[PDB]
């Protein structure tokens, strides 16, 4: 939900 | 009494935190130089300490048994309101009881109590968190304890916004029955006495902790120019 960053880095 | 699977568990987040968490604080060079003079003069340092710490957050998160199998929405969320804890947990290992405060192996990067005051927080959020990282400290829990109270925290199922509740705490209860089981089969008495109810406990001080840092962080947060200091991972997680 507009979480870019932290998506990615979870990924 | 501990199943394998359980031993396995211990392993896993004990190995997720080495490689998450570095001893040496090698990496501290990096981030913006520590301005001790000034208003908000810490606070370049400390956000890219802050923005440091939510990626070994994130990295030690994933590791964790199951966390993996939530949604990508519901792993989100557990770590914005995590996250923070987290890192006033992990810190604790820093945190040193003789002169109060944490010590990452140089004078430079040793961060006082004024140092924290400096970035722009209030007693009443700081007073708190010291007390916590000595009632903590004082609980002197073994690595493995260390390790599975990070994960039980990160997981849990009352964070806001979580879509499903009842897999978070399915996760959530197979760390904690690991981690009572350990306190009884590997923890000798009396320092054993009471401990996963100490532990609980403090949980419940980090939801104290989280809700302060929160208010705190909308004020400084709220302007534009202090805004500006922080680092783009920080107002993602912390803002929104
Ligand atoms: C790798 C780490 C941790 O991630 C962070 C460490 C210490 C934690 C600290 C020391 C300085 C003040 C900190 C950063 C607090 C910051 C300044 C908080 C104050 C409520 C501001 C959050 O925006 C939280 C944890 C504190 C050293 C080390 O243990």
């Amino acid at each position: 939900k507009n979480h870019p960053m932290l998506m990615n880095l979870l990924k | 009494k501990l199943s394998e699977e359980q031993q396995h568990i211990i392993a896993i987040l004990l190995d997720a935190h080495h490689k998450t968490y570095d001893p040496t604080y090698a990496d501290f060079r990096d981030f913006r130089p520590p301005v001790r003079m000034s208003p908000l003069s810490m606070l370049p340092h400390l956000a890219d300490l802050v923005s440091y710490s939510i990626q070994k957050v994130i990295g030690f998160a994933k590791m964790i048994p199951g966390f993996r199998d939530l949604t990508s929405d519901d792993q989100i969320v557990l770590l914005k309101s995590s996250a923070i804890e987290v890192i006033m947990l992990r810190s604790n290992q820093s945190f040193t009881m003789d002169d109060m405060s944490w010590d990452c192996g140089s004078q430079d990067y040793k961060y006082d109590v004024t140092d924290v005051s400096k970035a722009g927080h209030t007693l009443e959020l700081i007073e708190p968190l010291i007390k916590f990282q000595v009632g903590l400290k004082k609980l002197n829990l073994h690595e493995e304890e260390h390790v599975l109270l990070m994960a039980i925290c990160i997981v849990s199922p009352d964070r806001p916004g979580v879509q499903d509740a009842k897999l978070v705490e399915a996760i959530q209860d197979r760390l904690s029955n690991t981690l009572q089981t350990y306190i009884r089969c590997r923890h000798p008495p009396p320092g054993s006495h009471q401990l996963y109810a100490k532990m609980i406990q403090k949980l419940a001080d980090l939801r104290s902790l989280n809700e302060e840092h929160s208010k705190q962080y909308r004020s400084l947060s709220f302007q534009p120019e202090n805004s500006m200091k922080l680092t783009p991972l920080v107002l993602e997680v912390f803002g929104n």
